[PDB]
RNA sequence: GGACCUGGCGGUGCUUCAAUCCCUCUAGAGGAGCCUGUUCUGUAAUCGAUAAACCCCGAUCAACCUCACCACCUCUUGCUCAGCCUAUAUACCGCCAUCUUCAGCAAACCUGAUGAAGGCUACAAAGUAAGCGCAAGUACCCACGUAAAGACGUUAGGUCAAGGUGUAGCCCAUGAGGUGGCAAGAAAUGGGCUACAUUUUCUACCCCAGAAAAACGAUAGCCCUUAUGAAACUUAAGGGUCGAAGGUGGAUUUAGCAGUAAACUGAGAGUAGAGUGCUUAGUUGAACAGGGCCCUGAAGCGCGUACA
């Protein structure tokens, strides 16, 4: 019954949001775990951009 | 000759003609059971054969071969054909549609609950509407958007392709269960704040209002709000009015909107709303979860939101249409 | 196209039967007979009586037992009986069964002159071998 | 499910034991051909098919393996492969590929097995691809150098791919002589030929060339004894029946060389064979078809 | 009006192809006679079948019957709780044909920023697919071949005269019964049989011979008799008679890849009888099998048309 919606939010979104719901009968068997250590980024669905102007990578040379 | 006659299931066959050249390409007979009212062991002769057609014994006594009288098989055969004279014309009698958008249209019809899941999963709480019907060479087929909500929030919506117009319609409702966003809503009741967006060609601008106000929206917009779980509502949809682009971007922008709490925690502050039904009193909606920001935040001069013209004009009164606020009936 | 005792295939939701989705061709190699007598046999007699005895007997039955039968009915003839052996829904009442029975049993005897009897095996439902 | 398979196994036992005191044999000593030799007598049926008719083995043979769910009662799959929808197929590419690794670090009679024996043998559907893979990995396998501890592994997956001596006998007399058989088309014919005898070839109690009064058929009678030099060293008497002449002496010819072959040696019997002497003709008549005049002539085509 | 997606079409060429498109091997049809079906004429006087996919077809078969036709006569609740072989196969069931000498048809599921739409890469990149069909399995003599099978759709294909049936109409007649009858040939054509011969004719025999040889060649015609049957010019069979056309055949064209073609001989279905028709058994039993694509059709490479 999760949605599959990986576009909209991350897993742990949609999950707690349904759960909200109520739609989801239980919390799936991860979820606690990710609640309780949750990764530094979330995991939040991005489509990759261009850099076309004079906006540069940031990633500096090694001297 | 009795070797010559043949079964009822074949002689309906028969008649119907469902199957043939004709019908290949549609280049009406109803299959009546006619064994449905008949009881075993009657006859037009109305002999009453014990333990068949009636009760075995009579007061502990056995019963007998016997024959209804002239009028007795005559009142019976009366009763019969008032029985399939009634079950004719209940099936004749046709209960109305519950009428979509229009009479002829299936916008809004409700499908009813999605089919339940193989493990252990329903799905009753959730209302089924449809959107749009499409036909689509073939060597046609039919196009479907519906949508499905319980009403508490989680909606989605879905496409389906078929030969046939009721499985499209099972295919559509039966993906959209696994397709559910989560509309985040204010009070429980409307949007969090006002949503302008663009998708494709079409734009759409919500506006939260107060309880009681009702949905003022496009039509395809109320169905989704109330599958949603929206009670009040404004919407003006402008540019290309496509239905499936109308549906992507309201959901899109339902689904981006942003909560008072996660707008307190993002801005470090305090929430609060004012009201003028509750004049100067000032409700603290949401307050953030970490620290609260010692810094009186900057106070804005003049804001450089990108305002709407129609709105300005609206509230200015310069804004005259004849069809705004028209009377219309309970959203 | 042979369109000879074959069930056409459909949307898949029209249930069928051993007998129903097997065709003439598979006849003595998947499927037996619905009548074993022996006037067919070499050098015997009475082919087509046994024949018309047959279509008659299918067709009293059929009529006896409207929405009863959830299957053909198998006849066999031992000597000189009858066995009718069918396959029935547990739909209608015992007392109705046992009645029809007796009678056809009764009648069909003095009718053919030879003993019948008819062995009827209920189900739930007519048995589905397949969905086509 | 496991508990189910367990029932019908009891229900099985249930049953040897009741068919066992039916026919009276031991059930202790009660084996699957005896069972399967009272059923066949207990429900007489005349299908062709060895499938369509009845069957009462044990669950094991009975039911198809449908795989065994794969995961138990938790839920957690045996097969650490499982997840890729194949585990047998890839379990064995596997196991072959440490094979080949351990062989790399250390340092006209058979052929594979056929793509369907393959998937038989691993309870899995493949593809051609999966097959080509599995063989040409095996192949690879052979080519290194495969011991004895891989030879034995490698033999479950190939496939291996002579005229019998019959008995020489002796008449009355105490004369040695040899008796075979053989049938072409719808002649049949019994020969016996004595291990001395002067050419005589008496056909029905009459001499061959009376019999058959076409040099074709002399030359037919001759051909065996030809090949192997025998002639005048062989009393032959001939018995035929059914067919036309050709059909005989065909029939004739092949009787006559397989008993001839209980007196020459095991080469001359090889040679034979490969010649085609001692080589059953299966040409047989074509049977007519309805709707065209031979088994392949159609009716003239009509316009 | 703009930008896109799919289906259709060529009188579209290159490359692959096919008892298998043309040649290649064998045997034949068309040329003569006869059997037989069909069309036109005729008839007071038969329905359907109708390019492949009609044309010894429904018919395993018509002297009456069959029979549904014509002529005449007769009957009226009619064998049938009537009936109708009268229309409607362009309503159907039932049974089939054609590709199919195919292998695909497919429900139900799961990318295009959820548009029409799409779903391929094996050193694999979003496809899985139940089921149906081929296949597999089965009969015959193998594991071969032939049978059998052969899905979805194609031609409003046929069949209302197997029977059932929607629909239409008749009921003193479009229903029912009895007696008699054509079933023919200007002319064409389909299929089959018999020949034109010397590898033949003929006997014996069933393959070691003697005659015939311009005679070969009708199962046709005529007469007679026999079998069947109530009825024989009607059918079949036997004898005599007659010895005709013809001398390997035009447009052209059919079939076959091996126990096959070809030739020959038996048996069975059906009837009282009735085929050169059909079905089936067996015997002797080969030749080519390699080239190409103008012609047919099937593909890929693709090209260009264009409307839905
Ligand atoms: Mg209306």
């Amino acid at each position: 019954a999760g949605s599959r919606l990986e576009t909209v939010g991350s897993i742990f979104s949609r999950t707690r949001d349904l759960v909200r719901a109520g739609v989801l009968k239980e919390k799936p068997l991860w979820f606690d775990v990710y609640d309780a250590f949750p990764p530094l980024r979330e995991p939040v669905f991005q489509r990759p951009r261009v850099r076309y102007g004079k906006a540069k990578a940031p990633i500096q040379d090694i001297w | 000759s009795f070797f010559t006659k043949l079964t009822a299931d074949e002689l309906w066959k028969g008649a119907l003609a469902e199957t043939g050249a004709g019908a290949k390409k549609g280049r009406k007979k109803k299959r009546k059971d006619l064994n449905r009212g008949q009881i075993i062991g009657e006859g037009r002769y109305g002999f009453l054969w014990p333990g068949l057609n009636v009760p075995l014994m009579k007061n502990g006594a056995v019963q007998t071969i016997a024959q209804r009288s002239k009028e007795e098989q005559e009142k019976v055969e009366a009763d019969m054909i008032q029985q399939r004279e009634e079950w004719d014309r209940k099936k004749k009698m046709k209960v109305k549609r519950e009428r979509g958008w229009s009479g002829n249209s299936w916008g809004g019809i409700s499908l009813g609950p999605p089919d339940p899941g193989p493990c252990g999963e329903t799905y009753e709480d959730f209302d089924t509407r449809i959107l749009e019907v499409r036909n689509v060479m073939t060597a046609k087929s039919i196009r479907v958007l519906v949508a499905v909500g319980n009403g508490k929030g989680a909606a989605g919506f879905s496409i389906g392709k078929a030969t046939d117009r009721m499985d499209a319609f099972r295919k559509a409702k039966n993906r959209a269960v696994h397709h559910l966003h989560y509309i985040e809503r204010y009070e429980d009741h409307t949007i969090f704040h006002d949503i302008s967006l663009r998708f494709k060609r079409t734009h759409i601008k919500m506006k939260k209002q107060p309880k009681g106000y009702g949905l003022r929206c496009h039509r395809a917009i109320i169905t989704i709000c109330r599958l949603i779980g929206i009670k009040d509502m404004y919407a003006k949809v402008s540019g290309s009015i496509n239905m499936l682009s109308l549906t992507q971007g309201l959901f899109r922008g339902l689904s981006r909107q942003e909560t008072h709490q996660q707008l307190a925690d993002k801005k470090g502050l305090h929430v609060v709303e004012i009201r003028e039904e509750c004049g100067p009193l000032p409700i603290v909606v949401a307050s953030p979860r970490g620290p609260l920001r010692k810094d009186p935040e900057p106070e804005d001069e003049v804001p450089d939101v990108k305002l709407d013209w129609e709105d300005v004009k609206t509230a200015q009164g310069m804004k005259r249409s004849v069809w705004s606020n028209l009377k219309r009936a309970a959203t | 196209k042979n369109r000879a005792a074959r069930v056409r295939v459909s949307k898949g939701d029209k249930p069928v039967t051993y007998e129903e989705a097997h065709a003439p061709h598979y006849i003595a190699h998947r499927k037996g007979w619905l009548s074993l007598h022996t006037g067919n046999l070499d050098g015997e007699d009475h082919a087509a009586e046994r024949t018309v005895e047959d279509v008659f007997l299918r067709k009293f039955m059929w009529g006896t037992f409207p929405g009863c039968l959830a299957d053909q009915l198998v006849l066999k003839r031992r000597g000189n009986q009858l066995e009718i052996c069918a396959v029935v829904l547990r739909q209608l009442s015992p007392h109705k069964y046992y009645f029809l029975v007796g009678y056809s049993e009764t009648l069909l005897s003095y009718f053919y002159k030879c003993p019948v009897r008819l062995h009827l095996q209920t189900v739930p439902s007519k048995v589905v071998y397949k969905y086509l | 499910t496991e508990d189910f398979i367990k029932k019908q196994i009891e229900e099985f036992n249930i049953g040897k034991r009741h068919l066992a005191n039916m026919m009276g044999e031991d059930p202790e000593t009660f084996t699957q051909e005896d069972i399967d030799r009272a059923i066949a007598y207990l429900f007489p049926s005349g299908l062709f098919e060895k499938r369509a008719r009845p069957v009462m083995k044990h669950p094991e043979q009975i039911f198809p393996r449908q795989r065994a769910i794969q995961w138990g009662e938790d839920g957690r799959p045996f097969h650490y492969l499982f997840y890729t929808g194949k585990q047998s197929y890839y379990s064995l590419m596997h196991d072959v590929y440490g094979m080949l690794l351990n062989l790399e670090k250390h340092q006209i009679g058979s052929r594979w097995l056929i793509k369907e024996e393959l998937e038989e043998m691993l309870v899995e559907k493949l593809s051609d691809l999966d097959y080509m893979q599995f063989i040409r990995l095996l192949e690879k396998l052979l080519t290194s150098q495969c011991g004895a501890a891989e030879e034995e592994f490698v033999q479950r997956f190939r496939r291996s791919v002579k005229q019998l001596i019959e008995p020489v006998q002796y008449d009355e007399q105490g004369m040695a002589f040899s008796k075979s058989e053989g049938k072409r088309k719808t002649a049949k014919a019994e020969a016996i030929v004595y291990k001395h005898g002067s050419g005589r070839i008496k056909v029905n109690g009459i001499d061959y060339q009376l019999y058959f009064p076409i040099t074709q058929d002399r030359e037919q009678l001759m051909f065996p004894f030809h090949f192997v030099d025998r002639l005048g060293k062989h009393d032959v008497t001939c018995t035929v029946s059914g067919g036309g002449r050709s059909a005989q002496a065909g029939a004739i010819r092949l009787a006559m060389a397989k008993a001839l072959c209980s007196f020459v040696t095991e080469d001359e019997v090889e040679w034979m064979r490969q010649a085609g002497l001692l080589t059953t003709d299966p040409r047989v008549r074509e049977r007519k078809k309805p709707g065209q005049e031979g088994a392949r002539r159609k009716f003239t085509w009509k316009k």
